[PDB]
């Protein structure tokens, strides 16, 4: 109880500090890696479409 | 008293640990390696596609 | 007098010496590794990322010594071998 | 009234004593890791954006792969990576779960916890170290035959110091086990100590120590990993 | 010849040893880390911020060891293990 | 043999140890920080004003470490725990 | 007074010094080798491949000494020779 | 056995520990600061005077700890705490 | 009281100090030599076998003393000088 | 057991430790200053005549501390404070 | 409590301190000399033939300080002074 | 028991500690000076003649201190102050 309440307060402080000054960089890294993967996939799709267009041009030649 | 003396858990952990090992070796490492290979192949295909598009444009110009 | 008292006092002094040596080692090692890392970062900071690969483990190894002694120190202060 | 040790859930079975507290802790950690494993298996994806669990798992795999490839090429040792990943993730999760709020009034002037970090028992670290030891010695035997491996290890890189060489091979496992114990067992002590202070003053030191213990467990997982990979590499070359 | 006398004496010896060793360790570690910080600031002064993360990590861990000793000392003097 | 006398003896031993360690750590750390400052100022006279800051950090941390042990030794002699 | 108790107390003190000395030796060795490795990697990321090989030898030797202490320490605290 | 005998034995050994640690720390700090100043002057002797200003302070700061110890060393040799 | 017990305790303490000092010295020396070897390897890749020959020599000597020291430690523990 | 006997034994141990720590500090600081002077003279021979003034400024002070401790050693071994 | 017993115990402790300090000094000196030699030979192997001249002196002057010290340890085990 | 026993044992332990400290100082100083001289001779062979001028001083200023320590040990052993 007493020690339980004290350690509960300690954990509450820990969690608030983590979410107030530690989480943001982690979320930033997650979002940045996700967007890098998405951009790589979009690059793949557009490169495939570019090759298709080049093949169409060749056929037109 | 004298916790440094080992005990039956000396095996139990190992047993449990063994199971964990297998799981990671069955549905974590293999699939993740496959995903990494897929991404690397996708990047290689993208670069090759860009190069081949440039080359094809140049050729079509040449023909 | 009670032999338990003498043996316990000796074990406590031993554990104190254990903490002494371990603290000396941990302080020196952490300081030295930090100095190496800081100098490296200042010199050619382009290594910023990779320079965190060894430092950590080095500190780890350093701390290992300290805390392994602490483990035995616990044995000297909670379950004294040879107590009678 | 410090109550160092006194493992709970102690039970005998077939003439062998077991500390059930470490059993419960390790079982919970294994359950958590298994849950993460299946959760990744349910969304392992390349077409779409990865989920957080996939990102974490691929970060772990990236670290292990880079370390192994840097030390010894994967082509020789394809089985290092799963063992190293398991060791790192298992230890990290086990120690991180210790940060949870499991201190309660002991009715005795002491503190007891439902979930103690499994490394607080020497048995856990000894089992892990012995496992790695047997694993990489078997790997070395499979590499350079039964006769070659003892010859290579005993002769060492320098034959002028044959005795000391033996020691390091006996040390190698010890270095893996005991240190780990320390960096976790210390935590198990400090929280108990912090129990003496009243709540209204105890909340702060406890919190700072819990944060530093999170960090310490992370670094210990990392060092244990790199050490096991490099030990494998050391004993898997001609 | 009260045994508790010897128990307290030995525990106090241990506390003194622990605190001396911790003081030495903290001094050496923070001094060497500060030396590295001075060198870094001298070499690339504009990089002052980049040198804070290493430095604030070194102490960020070094002092921790000292604190451990501190806490452990508090055990011997007040709640001496093995005290009757 | 009054027990309190032996407790006082142990307190004297512990204080000797604590002060020895504190002096060792403070001297070594502050001297190393001074060495770094001397090297930095020698490399470039301009950076002294902005050099003092990290040196201030070094000296403040080393002080804290030494003064805390001073206070613990004072407590040991001011009122030795375990005295009865 | 119980002679074997005095012998055991002396043995415990001896083992404490054993492990403390081993601890500080390991700390110094690990710190120095880690500084070497950190400086090398900072200068030469390419050379990393040939850094670990010699490095471990150092640590090996370092540990090769440290644990030896521990070994004898165990004897002193578990197989005290001459302990009647 | 007169308690004051044990009191003064402990006090003398404790003060001896104080002076030993203070000597270690002051010697190391003086040596290191002098090394810094020597290297600096060797590099660019023309600025010797300026180099004194930091050194003349920092070295003294290390010695400050020395004096502090001495003061309390006197408390352990002139007015011993707990003497009775 | 039995004097042989006091002799045994003194011999154990002396041997502990002996081999602890030896291990400390060996660890520090091997660490320093490994630092030199690592720096040489980093700076001179083509010196792989060129550097090992001298380094071992130093280590050997550093090792020798320690083992030699270790040997005499055994002498105290098992064949205690002056035992009656 | 004459109380003066214990008092004088404590005085002897304390003084020995005092002047031993003085030896520690003197040796280490002297070695460091000598390294500084050797490097300086090797680098710039013509600065030799001008590099002595700071060197003697440092080492001299070092010796002072040593001698100071030496002086106090006498106080412990001949004018043993508190003798009765 | 025969006087010879206490004399022998003190002799063992003193000889242990003696030879442990000797081992520390020998280890540090030999290791540092080897580090210097290794760095020099790595920088310019061609100079090895001359480099070993000062080195042979350095360690030569280190072990000597150890060896003589060791001799005195033998004095405290073979025929202790003031054996009474 | 006889006061002679305790006084002689204390003086002998103090002398052993004195010798340990002297050995530490001699080892550290000798190693540091040797490293400096080794690097100097490696840098400039012609410096061989010049570098002997400071080196002999440093060792002379180091070893001399050690020898002083030597003397005091005898004063502790054969002419134990306060012996009675």
């Amino acid at each position: 109880m007493s020690i339980f309440i004290g350690q509960l307060i300690g954990f509450a402080v820990i969690a608030f500090i983590i979410v107030k000054w530690v989480v943001p960089p982690v979320r930033t890294l997650m979002r940045n890696q996700q967007e890098a993967v998405r951009a790589a996939l979009a690059e793949s799709a557009e490169a495939a479409k570019k090759l298709a267009d080049a093949d169409a041009m060749h056929a037109k030649a | 008293s004298n916790f440094l003396i080992p005990n039956g858990t000396f095996f139990a952990v190992l047993i449990i640990f063994l199971i964990v090992l297998g799981v990671i070796s069955k549905w974590v490492v293999p699939p993740i390696s496959k995903v990494l290979a897929e991404r690397e192949a996708m990047l290689a295909k993208t670069a090759a596609d860009n190069r081949k598009s440039a080359e094809q444009v140049a050729a079509a110009q040449a023909d | 007098l009670d032999p338990n008292a003498i043996i316990t006092a000796g074990a406590l002094i031993g554990g104190g010496l254990i903490m002494g040596g371990g603290a000396i080692g941990a302080g020196i090692g952490d300081g030295i590794a930090g100095n190496a890392l800081i100098s490296g970062i200042a010199r050619q900071p382009e290594a910023q990322g990779r320079l965190f690969t060894p430092f950590f483990i080095t500190v780890g190894l350093v701390e290992a010594a300290y805390f392994i002694n602490l483990a035995f120190m616990a044995l000297f202060v909670f379950a004294t071998p040879g107590l009678q | 009234a410090i109550h160092v040790g006194h493992h709970t859930l102690v039970f005998e079975l077939f003439g062998m004593t077991f500390n059930g507290d470490t059993i419960l802790a390790t079982a919970v950690t294994a359950v958590i890791v298994i849950a993460l494993a299946f959760y990744l298996r349910a969304k392992v994806t390349s077409t779409g954006v990865p989920s957080g669990v996939q990102l974490f798992w691929e970060a772990l795999t990236i670290q292990m792969r880079q370390q192994i490839e840097g030390s010894i090429g994967m082509k020789i040792a394809p089985f290092v990576l799963p063992l190293s990943v398991t060791i790192f993730v298992f230890i990290l999760i086990s120690n991180w779960l210790a940060v949870l709020p499991l201190q309660y009034g002991g009715a005795d002037g002491a503190a007891a916890e439902l979930y103690k970090a499994p490394a607080s028992d020497i048995n856990f670290v000894l089992a892990l170290a012995l496992f790695v030891f047997v694993c990489y010695h078997a790997a070395g035997i499979w590499r350079r035959g039964i006769v070659g491996h003892p010859i290579k290890v005993v002769k060492g890189h320098v034959a002028f110091l044959a005795p000391i060489n033996i020691v390091e091979e006996l040390a190698k496992p010890i270095s893996l086990a005991l240190r780990l114990f320390g960096n976790i067992f210390a935590g198990g002590i400090l929280v108990a100590l912090i129990a003496m202070f009243p709540w209204y003053i105890q909340w702060f030191p406890n919190a700072v120590w819990k944060t530093f213990d999170l960090f310490v467990g992370l670094i210990q997982a990392f060092i244990f990993s790199l050490l096991t990979i490099l030990y494998f590499s050391q004993s898997m070359e001609l």
